[PDB]
DNA sequence: CCGAGGTCATTGACCTCG
DNA sequence: CCGAGGTCAATGACCTCG
């Protein structure tokens, strides 16, 4: 399977979605920690398996688009 | 914007005699001082970009090197 | 200014467990 | 295998010299 934020391979569907590990680990520490983050252009950068870590808050928010739900996050 | 002649992320200038992103900038500087040999788990022929740069270190130090990248000027003596 | 030589928070491949 | 949790070597953005 693929993960549907950033077409990287998927091994499962952790939080909800088919997700990689990358887009996994990310949104867990990003809840886990609660980070915000900004966007240096608009809020419509790329993310993809190539270009995911050029914008957090881009590919958090997909994250959010693409169904990973929070609570699905424990934590410590 | 530039280019890195390694992978085509963004370049952010020369390292060791060729222009390259800080990414490959610091892959091979580590590489290098650590001597570092790596076996390509793939077909020994990885193509490079942002995502496979990370997926081969073999394939992705042997494009640093073909692309002018010096480990004579990783830190040499003096 | 550039670039050599780090520093250190984040990334993501690999594990364990129920 | 699935999918929660966890780990930590490698990675790469940012920093300080020469
Ligand atoms: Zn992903
Ligand atoms: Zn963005
Ligand atoms: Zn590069
Ligand atoms: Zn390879």
């Amino acid at each position: 399977h693929l993960c549907s934020i950033c077409g990287d391979r998927a091994s499962g569907k952790h939080y909800g979605v088919y997700s990689c590990e990358g887009c996994k680990g990310f949104f867990k520490r990003t809840v886990r920690k609660d980070l915000t983050y900004a966007c240096r252009e608009n809020r419509n950068c790329i993310i993809d398996k190539r270009q995911r870590n050029r914008c957090q808050y881009c590919r958090y928010q997909k994250c959010l688009t693409c169904g990973m739900k929070r609570e699905a996050v424990q934590e410590e | 914007e530039e280019l890195c002649l390694v992978c085509g992320d963004r370049a952010s200038g020369y390292h060791y005699n060729a222009l390259t992103c800080e990414g490959c900038k610091g892959f091979f500087r580590r590489s290098v001082t650590k001597s570092a040999v790596y076996c390509c788990k793939f077909g020994r022929a990885c193509e490079m970009d942002m995502y496979m740069r990370r997926k081969c270190q073999e394939c992705r130090l042997k494009k640093c090197l073909a692309v002018g990248m010096r480990p004579e000027c990783v830190v040499p003596e003096n």
